[PDB]
Parts: structure tokens; C-alpha cells; sequence
């Protein structure tokens, strides 16, 4: 559904696409997968930033789109306070860190989305029940509406046949 | 303190000595540890919290003594104990299948993990 | 309510119970039913002859029958032929029950008349008049002053829904005459539970002075618990809160209990430990299949345990703060085992 | 233990009279049979007697 | 009246609620309330005891006949003889049953005294501090005899003693 609305937008920008996920609620499966296909086919620690936007689900009866950024191996190379998390040059932190919060916010951001959809699939259905509640009841006035009617005529044409 | 945390469960949200296997071998965090990220390794952890000591399987994930002395373990699922041969047997079988080169690697992995729980 | 789902049966219930007071040698309490069969095919009032004759009713029955091959102008004048009848033993300050079945019959048969006689058609092609022939004959049920003789008529019309259409103009007429109406649900009827009635369209404006004193102090609660069991139902067509469950329980307990296989009457006295208990929730616990069982095992423990019990109830007519005290306890040894 | 074996010695005696009397109570439903054989003869005489 | 019966009833099942051995015990109970209640529905049930022959003989036409089971009714007056006849086998149960209760309300009641008097000599007897390792061997000679057997097996820790009194070592 995502992949549609931004693919008219603009369909050159979309690269990889991601689908047969949407059935199923978020697994660490799913994310650690498509976190190395993100990291093998995209190269994505070369791409400046990575962002990822996902749904908030701000109240249970709200969602706000929200996204965060994935800090890559190079934030986490250049942020100062890296000494008062003392690591030793063998077993590159970075390398391991940065693929391993790949899959840790994007599991994240998954769950966070698809608590926000079935939250919302809910609320919404409820009110398009409640939207099919008034259509029903509009249609209904018009068939009583009707349904006199043809009893005026009815009886039109009982007093016009007794007449004769 | 201590803060073991999953994508699950929320396992151990003072927890005195903590007993971790990391890529640094093994590490202990007792009170006041210092501050380190260390990347667990696939492990046998022991936890305790007082003198009381449970034991989990874990995932390997990210371990970090935090300067407000919060160890976050991050891990993706982990005690291991209750799960417990015919995962050996099957072990052996993904062995085999080691021929089969990701496969022989993921295989090695798994045979990795046989012998990391079979120490138990 | 809809049509022969055992409407007839419903009513004839009320004639069984009656048989227990009737037996009574208070003559208020000797009411003389009457049974207007109108425009009931032969053997249909011959299955409530035979009814009638087995639960010994016929010996203060009056089956006033205008059949379905008799004619119109009879079937026009068979209630108010029944209703002279009802006179003489309201005046002479007996009571009784006139039960009009069915005044829908009645009125086609008023229409084939009218129509015969030329008399123009109304709205919903019946006569005009009709709203006065139905007037005329509901007021002769009447509980009349004591200068004029304690005694009463007492009548329950049964009019036939044509798929509930209770809009049409005999329904909406009767309705306004009539002092409450019962709404059989048809659904429920479907979904297999006799008597079929939903009591959020049944109501009684003639109230409290017309119930039971203790029946009273212990179905304020029953009233409300069903109706929020009712409006609690929807939120069970989802994943939700524990307290909408717990009303959903002692509703379905309620629900289950005032099931009843028809033509079994129930007395006063044994109707109010079953409410006493459900209102009280203990047969929450009580599972569904079990609850049937419960009923009359806690009828013949309370008539081993104290069939006194049951007897002080009747005769107080009231529930003492001693009668509620010892009924607690007997409930909650009864439901225990 | 002082709690569990006082519960044991008012039970011993009181158990002895149930005992009793429900053994009791069985020996005069048996004669409630015979009631039956009256009841019974009752019933089908005023069936032959309707038929009549 | 059956009151009776049933107030032990209900307080042996909250009795039975204290001690549970009972299998079928609560069956017999039950059982014994069903007939009591089928006797009940019985009584109240039971038929005019003779032919109304006063009015559906001079109903009948075809008399003589309701003179028959008239007399027929009165002929089988014996409708069948007692069914009292238990005299021997409740006594029997009675015998065994008193046995029973008799031997269990003397031991507990023996053991409560006894239970008085323990809770008391606990109380009246009891160092705190002081008491000479001599007056627990005196007190049970299994000590000296789990010392000399211990000593014999060569285990010169006693398994437990670490497990309420830690270890204090130099390492």
C-alpha cells in the first residue's frame, strides 16, 4: 500500500521494494532479513543518512507518521563520548553496532507502525459503520416516503372505482 | 543495576553480578562496573541478583554498562536451561549439511550453539 | 409478536399458572379464564381442548370459537359476544381473563364486512372505525370500585406481527388503548428461546401495584443486570476489558435461567429463590449446562432444607430481613454442592 | 498440627450420628416402595375407569 | 423432619471441606438425598387411594364393573408388605461405623493433650545460649554415631552445614 502511493509520486526513487510483509505483525525474521538485503543490495552505510519512517501511534486513537535516523558505523566512529564506552579496535564496534541497530530500530519502527494500522483499522471500521448507519437510515426514509405513496394511489383508485 | 531487555520480553528491566560472554571472552559486571559497549557473543549468561542466580541462553546482541550503571543487554530472545538431545542429533544432521556451502556457515553457527548449550 | 410462533402458547402458560390460584377458594383469585378463538382453525382449538383438558383447566375455561370457515359478521362479534360474558362475572365481583386472540383476524374480518356492506376502506385498506371497535371492546377490561364490586375483567389482546410491523395501523392503535404491550422476539424465537421476548420492548404501565412485594425488592437488579448484558453485547462481538466480561457472565446466567420449556407453570414462591440467586450471582459459577439442573434441585433442596421457607415466603408475600438471612445462607449451601 | 487435630477430634463423634442417620433415612424410603404399589394401583384404575 | 438429616449433611460437606479422602462417600450422600427426595415427590404425588366410585360409578351406565375394581382395589388391599426388613445390616454398619469413630476420637483426643503438653514443654525447657555439645549427645547419641562414621568415611564436611552456616574461610 505504501509502495503504491509513493510509486506514482515517483517511481525512479524506488529501488528496492519490500513485499509479503504486511500479513504478518513484525518479526525480528523479517527486519534482520530485510536489513541485510538494505545493507547488501543498497549499500546503505555509503548512503549519508538512512531514515526510516514508520506510524507513531501517538493515542490508540491516533497515529502521527513519524521517522527517525539510523545512525551509521561513521556517527557512531565520530561521536566523542565513545572512550567513556571503552572498545577495543579488534571486534569494530561499529561494523557490528550499526548493522545490529539496523535491525533493532527497524523492528522497532515495524512494531510501532503495525500497532499504529490495527489500531486505526479498528477505530476506522468502527466508523464506517457508523457512516453506513445513517446511509441506511436516509435510504430508509425514502422507502417509507415511497411506500406511502403507493398506498395514496391505492386508495386513490379504490374510491374511483366505488364512485362508478 | 541491570536492564536485559528483548524484542519479547523484558527480562530483568540491584542485579549484583552479571556473568556475560562477549567477543572479549567472558566479562563480569559487578555494581559500579565501567562504562564499555561490548558486543555479546552468543553465550551462557548467568544473572544474579543478589545470591540468587538464574541462567540464560542468549541470542548474542549488545551489552552496554551505561555511566548511570545500567547494564542494557540487548538481545533478541534468551534462561536457556528448560529448552534441553535430539537437538544434537539434528545438530549432528545441519552438520552434514555443512557440505552444502551461507548454508555451511549458518550450519557452523548452529553447531557453535550445540556445543555452547551442551557445556549445560 | 409474530405470527404462531406458539403465541397461542405463551398465553395459554398464564392460563396453567392460573389453575394453581383458581384451586385457591379466594374468588378474586378465582379467575374464570376465557379463550376467544377467533378465526382458529378447528384443530387448533381442538390441540388446546385437549391441553386444556389435560392439565385440568377445563372447569372454569370458556372457549368462545368462532373458527376459520365461520363466518365474518360471527368473527366481528365474537369478542364483544365474549366480552358480555366477562361482564357477568366481573359485576357479580369475580375476576377473571379474557384473552382476544387474534383481534388482526378480527379486523380483516370487520374489513370483509365493510367492504360487503360498501362502507368505504381507510387507511391501511381497513375501516376507519376500526380505532373504535378496538376501543369499545378494550374498555370493558376493568378493575372496577368497590361500590361497584371489587372484581375485574382482565384481558390480554394477542395481535399477530406481520414480520414485526408494529407501524401498522392495528398495532399502533392498540398500542395506544393498551396499558403496556409484550413484543415477542422473533430472532430469539429463531435462536431456540421459548418464551421469545425481548423486554426492552415489552413494558407495563399498570407497574408495581400489579407485582409481588418481594418479587419487587429482588427484580430492580434483574431488570438492570439483563439490560446491560443486552448493551454489553456488542463488546463481546472483541478483545475487551475483564468488567465488560463479568457483566457478560451474569447476564448469560440470567439469559439461560428465564429460558422455560413451555407449558410448565412456575409459583410465585419458586420464582423468587431463582431470581434471588441469579441476582445475587452465584450461579456465575454455575456452568451453562448445569444451570438447568440447578433450578429444580435447588427447588427440592429448599423443600428438604425448609419447604417453610418457601411457604413464609408466600404467605408474608414479602421478603424479611429474616427470610433474605436464611435464603442467603441456603443459597449459598445449595450452590456450594 | 495443634490446628489439624482439633478438627479431627469434634469430627469423629459427629460423623457417627450422619453416619446414622442417613442409613436411617434409606431404611424409610423403602417403605415409601410400598406407598408406590398403592399410588400406582390408584392410577391405572381411573385409566380403565375413563376408557369405561 | 428431613432437616434434620440434612443440617448434618451440609456441615459434614463443609467438614469434608477440611479433610478429603472421600471418593464416592459424597456419591452415597448424594444418593441418599435422591431417594429421600423421591419419596417426597412420591408422597405428594400419590393417587386418591380408592376409586371415586360414589360419582363415576353413578357417572357409569356400565355399572359393576367399577364394583369390580372396586372390590378388586379392596382385594389387593395387601398392594404389598413391608419393606422394613434392614434391622440386621443397619446394625452391622452401626457396629463397625461406632468401632471406627470411637478408636479415631480417642487417639485425637489423646494427641491434642499431648500437643499441649509439647507446645509446653518447649516453652518451659529451651537454651538459648548455653548448652554443652555433651547435653545434644546425651540428648541423641546419632550425633556421636554420625561423628565416629563421618570420621571412619573420611567426609569431614557435613553436607548442609555450608547451606545455613557459610562458609568462612581464608580463600
Amino acid at each position: 500500500k505504501i509502495k503504491m502511493q509513493l510509486l506514482r509520486t515517483h517511481p525512479n526513487n524506488i529501488k528496492l521494494s519490500i513485499n509479503g510483509i504486511g500479513k504478518d505483525a513484525p518479526t525480528f525474521q523479517e527486519s534482520a532479513l530485510i536489513a541485510d538485503k538494505l545493507l547488501s543490495v543498497m549499500k546503505a552505510g555509503t548512503y549519508p543518512k538512512i531514515s526510516i519512517f514508520y506510524n507513531d501511534p501517538v493515542s490508540s486513537l491516533s497515529f502521527e507518521p513519524s521517522e527517525k535516523p539510523i545512525f551509521n558505523a561513521k556517527t557512531i566512529e565520530q561521536s566523542p563520548s565513545f572512550g567513556k564506552f571503552e572498545i577495543d579496535t579488534d571486534a569494530n564496534v561499529p561494523r557490528d553496532l550499526f548493522e545490529y541497530t539496523l535491525a533493532n530500530q527497524m523492528l522497532t519502527a515495524m512494531a510501532q507502525g503495525y500497532a499504529a494500522e490495527i489500531s486505526a483499522r479498528r477505530n476506522a471500521m468502527d466508523n464506517a459503520s457508523k457512516n453506513a448507519g445513517d446511509m441506511i437510515n436516509r435510504y430508509s426514509i425514502l422507502y417509507n416516503r415511497t411506500r406511502q405513496a403507493v398506498i395514496t394511489n391505492e386508495l386513490v383508485d379504490i374510491i374511483t372505482g366505488a364512485s362508478s | 543495576k541491570l536492564q536485559f531487555a528483548l524484542p519479547h520480553e523484558t527480562l530483568y528491566s540491584e542485579v549484583t553480578q552479571v556473568n556475560l560472554p562477549a567477543k572479549s571472552g567472558r566479562i563480569g559486571v559487578l555494581a559500579n562496573h565501567v562504562p564499555t559497549v561490548e558486543q555479546l557473543l552468543p553465550g551462557v549468561v548467568e544473572v544474579m541478583e543478589g545470591s540468587n542466580s538464574k541462567k540464560f541462553f542468549i541470542s548474542g546482541g549488545f551489552a552496554t554498562v551505561q555511566p548511570d550503571s545500567q547494564l542494557c543487554v540487548t538481545a533478541i530472545e534468551a534462561p536457556l536451561e528448560s529448552f534441553s538431545e535430539n537437538i544434537k542429533n539434528l545438530l549432528a544432521e545441519a552438520k552434514k549439511n555443512v557440505s552444502s556451502s551461507r548454508e555451511a556457515a549458518e550450519a557452523a553457527i548452529q553447531v557453535e550453539v550445540l556445543e555452547n548449550l551442551q557445556s549445560v | 409478536g409474530d405470527r404462531q410462533t406458539g403465541k397461542t402458547a405463551v398465553a395459554l402458560d398464564t392460563i396453567l399458572n392460573q389453575k394453581r390460584w383458581n384451586n385457591g377458594s379466594d374468588e378474586s383469585k378465582k379467575l374464570y379464564c376465557v379463550y376467544v378463538a377467533v378465526g382458529q382453525k378447528r384443530s387448533t382449538v381442538a390441540q388446546l381442548v385437549q391441553t386444556l383438558e389435560q392439565h385440568d383447566a377445563m372447569k372454569y375455561s370458556i372457549i368462545v370459537a368462532a373458527t376459520a370457515s365461520e363466518a365474518a359478521p360471527l368473527q366481528y362479534l365474537a369478542p364483544f359476544t365474549a366480552a358480555s360474558i366477562g361482564e357477568w362475572f366481573r359485576d357479580n365481583g369475580k375476576h377473571a381473563l379474557i384473552v382476544y386472540d387474534d383481534l388482526s383476524k378480527q379486523a380483516v374480518a370487520y374489513r370483509q364486512l365493510s367492504l360487503l356492506l360498501r362502507r368505504p376502506p381507510g387507511r391501511e385498506a381497513y375501516p376507519g372505525d376500526v380505532f373504535y371497535l378496538h376501543s369499545r371492546l378494550l374498555e370493558r377490561a376493568a378493575k372496577l370500585s368497590e361500590k361497584e364490586g371489587s372484581g375485574s375483567l382482565t384481558a390480554l389482546p394477542v395481535i399477530e406481527t406481520q414480520g414485526g410491523d408494529v407501524s401498522a395501523y392495528i398495532p399502533t392503535n392498540v398500542i395506544s388503548i393498551t396499558d403496556g404491550q409484550i413484543f415477542l422476539e422473533a430472532e430469539l424465537f429463531y435462536k431456540g428461546i421459548r418464551p421469545a421476548i425481548n423486554v426492552g420492548l415489552s413494558v407495563s404501565r399498570v407497574g408495581s401495584a400489579a407485582q409481588v412485594k418481594a418479587l419487587k425488592q429482588v427484580a430492580g437488579s434483574l431488570k438492570l443486570f439483563l439490560a446491560q448484558y443486552r448493551e454489553v453485547a456488542a463488546f463481546a462481538q472483541s478483545d475487551l476489558d475483564a468488567s465488560t466480561k463479568q457483566t457478560l457472565v451474569r447476564g448469560e446466567r440470567l439469559t439461560q435461567l428465564l429460558k422455560q420449556n413451555q407449558y410448565s407453570p412456575l409459583a410465585t414462591e419458586e420464582q423468587v429463590p431463582l431470581i434471588y440467586a441469579g441476582v445475587n450471582g452465584h450461579l456465575d459459577g454455575i456452568e451453562l449446562s448445569r444451570i438447568g439442573e440447578f433450578e429444580s434441585s435447588f427447588l427440592s433442596y429448599l423443600k428438604s432444607n425448609h419447604n417453610e421457607l418457601l411457604t413464609e415466603i408466600r404467605e408474608k408475600g414479602e421478603l424479611s430481613k429474616e427470610l433474605l438471612a436464611s435464603l442467603k445462607s441456603a443459597t449459598e449451601s445449595f450452590v456450594a454442592t | 498440627r495443634i490446628d489439624s487435630v482439633s478438627q479431627l477430634q469434634n469430627v469423629a463423634e459427629t460423623t457417627k450420628v450422619l453416619f446414622d442417620v442417613s442409613k436411617e433415612t434409606v431404611e424409610l424410603e423403602s417403605e415409601a416402595f410400598e406407598l408406590k404399589q398403592k399410588v400406582e394401583l390408584a392410577h391405572e384404575a381411573k385409566a380403565v375407569l375413563d376408557s369405561w | 423432619a428431613k432437616s434434620a438429616a440434612n443440617k448434618l449433611d451440609w456441615a459434614k460437606v463443609i467438614s469434608s471441606l477440611r479433610i478429603t479422602g472421600s471418593t464416592a462417600t459424597q456419591l452415597s450422600s448424594f444418593k441418599k438425598r435422591n431417594d429421600e427426595a423421591r419419596r417426597q415427590l412420591l408422597e405428594l404425588q400419590s393417587q386418591p387411594t380408592e376409586v371415586d366410585f360414589s360419582h363415576y360409578r353413578s357417572v357409569l351406565k356400565n355399572t359393576s364393573v367399577i364394583d369390580k375394581i372396586e372390590s378388586y382395589v379392596k382385594q389387593y388391599k395387601p398392594v404389598k408388605i413391608d419393606a422394613s426388613k434392614q434391622l440386621q445390616v443397619i446394625e452391622s454398619f452401626e457396629k463397625h461405623a461406632m468401632t471406627n469413630a470411637k478408636e479415631t476420637e480417642s487417639l485425637v483426643s489423646k494427641e491434642l493433650k499431648d500437643l499441649q503438653s509439647t507446645l509446653d514443654n518447649i516453652q518451659s525447657a529451651r537454651p538459648f545460649d548455653e548448652l554443652t555439645v555433651d547435653d545434644l549427645t546425651k540428648i541423641k547419641p546419632e550425633i556421636d554415631a554420625k561423628v565416629e562414621e563421618m570420621v571412619k568415611k573420611g567426609k569431614w564436611d557435613v553436607p548442609g552445614y555450608k547451606d545455613r552456616f557459610g562458609n568462612l574461610n581464608v580463600m
